[PDB]
């Protein structure tokens, strides 16, 4: 029954600003305290703040990271939460979700002000910073080395996601393995497709990655081959 | 980090396991859970004193003590292999709230694996355009938890570090990547450099030299 | 209970206890 629901995520230039919004349904909103949490790509869920109810005068709260640039705000006559970033950073970079919050405070052994539980949350919104614009990728080598052995393609400094990376058209797909994108401070991506081959075919066989990015309409193809 | 958590923890199929958050807020807070999955919201499990919420298996119980809080999970099922968060306050009295590190349950499905470790050295082709990149392939290993360490000679690098999340391959055990930006005048003023993978408490070492 | 001040009824809950 309890439904919420994230929106406005996108591309943000450093500096920039952007509001998110999460509208809730099957729950007493104007009563229920709502939080917003943040998780960076490959890291850790983050505490942004939280908005509390009538009885505390709709008082907000932030992380100290966080105090100055974000406003959060709720619009009790549309059900709707909300989250203001202003002079945005890449480390704002991540996934947001809204959170129903809850209130706990043990009389006998609790300390004010207790401590705040999120019982519901959202599936979230992918928020990313970025000065870059659309550009294709820098496709590298990456010769065979002992691991059999590896070789694969880097693929470099290409913006936005994704990219795609075959070998021989498709035809080999044993042994193959593409890493995820890694963002980097430069607000450029990269990452790297690596096939395990044994080491008596290095001097028999050929290999070619496929580079596709298609943000770019940009097609590579390079052929790895021993030093 | 107001609330400390171990990386990653293993547990056999159908064995008890507990998971540690640690806090000074903890000696006057107690703290909530939350299992977390790739692609899903997470799931609150246990807060307060004695409070699980309905819906969720019994196996899942909460405890404390002194600035210790912990997660524990008896006979643990396969499904319940995910990350785990304990969250509180971040200090004694405070308004604000915060997350722990996160911890990275396995149910153990596999035998461990140690990994390979693979290093490609700058391409000339790179070095012709003004820039190196080491590139550590890390391969093979179960559990998908790894730290990556850079040296270059006996010194630990700087900067220029960049790795990926573990990732399943298609035999179901994890691979790893982690690259090293230098300028072609570092890459070459080194005698040699290392990509030092630790893996259950076990190092994995490859060295190149330009 | 969402009338008052939560975080002055914790804060006068722990005064009568103590």
């Amino acid at each position: 029954e309890v439904r919420l629901v994230e929106s406005g995520g996108g591309l943000v230039k450093p500096g920039g600003s952007l509001r998110l919004s999460c509208s809730a349904s099957g729950f007493d909103f104007d009563n229920a305290w709502m939080t917003w949490v943040r998780q960076p790509p490959g890291k850790g869920l983050e505490w942004v703040g939280r908005i509390t109810g009538p009885g505390e005068g709709w008082s907000v709260d932030y992380a100290e990271s966080v105090k100055g640039r974000f406003t959060i705000s709720r619009d009790n006559t549309k059900n709707t939460l909300y989250l203001e970033m202003n002079n945005v950073r890449t480390e704002d970079t991540g996934y947001y979700f809204c959170a129903r919050t809850g209130k706990y405070y043990d009389f006998w052994s609790g300390y004010p002000p207790g401590e705040e539980y999120f019982q519901d949350w959202g599936q979230g919104t992918l928020v990313i910073v970025s000065s870059a614009s659309t550009k294709g990728p820098s496709v590298f080598p990456l010769a065979p080395s002992s691991k059999t052995a590896a070789l694969g393609c880097l693929v470099k400094d290409y913006f936005p996601e994704p990219v795609t990376v075959s070998w021989n058209s498709g035809a080999l797909t044993s042994g193959v393995h593409t890493f995820p994108a890694v963002l980097q401070s430069s607000g450029l991506y990269s990452l790297s497709s690596v096939v395990t081959v044994p080491s008596s075919s290095l001097g028999t066989q050929t290999y070619i990655c496929n580079v596709n990015h298609k943000p770019s309409n940009t097609k590579v193809d390079k052929k790895v081959e021993p030093k | 980090s107001e609330l400390t958590q171990d990386p990653a923890v293993s547990v056999a199929l159908k064995q008890t396991v507990t998971i540690t958050c640690r806090g000074d807020s903890l000696r006057s807070h107690y703290a909530s859970w939350y299992q977390k999955k790739p692609g899903q919201a997470p799931v609150l499990l246990f807060y307060g004193k004695n409070n699980r919420p309905s819906g969720i298996p019994d196996r899942f119980s909460g405890s404390a003590s002194g600035n210790r809080a912990s997660l524990t999970i008896t006979g643990a099922q396969a499904e319940d292999e995910a990350d785990y968060y304990c969250s509180s306050r971040d200090k004694s009295g405070s308004r604000l709230s915060v997350f722990g590190g996160g911890t990275k349950l396995t149910v153990l499905s596999q035998p461990k694996a140690a990994p390979s470790v693979t290093l490609f050295p700058p391409s000339s082709e790179e070095l012709q355009a003004n820039k190196a990149t080491l590139v550590c392939l890390i391969s093979d290993f179960y559990p998908g938890a790894v730290t990556v360490a850079w040296k270059a000679d006996s010194s630990p690098v700087k900067a220029g570090v960049e790795t990926t999340t573990p990732s399943k391959q298609s035999n179901n055990k994890y691979a790893a990547s982690s690259y090293l930006s230098l300028t072609p005048e570092q890459w070459k003023s080194h005698r040699s450099y290392s990509c030092q993978v630790t893996h259950e408490g076990s190092t994995v070492e490859k060295t190149v030299a330009p | 209970a969402s009338l008052w001040n939560w975080f002055d009824i914790t804060n006068w809950l722990w005064y009568i206890r103590r």
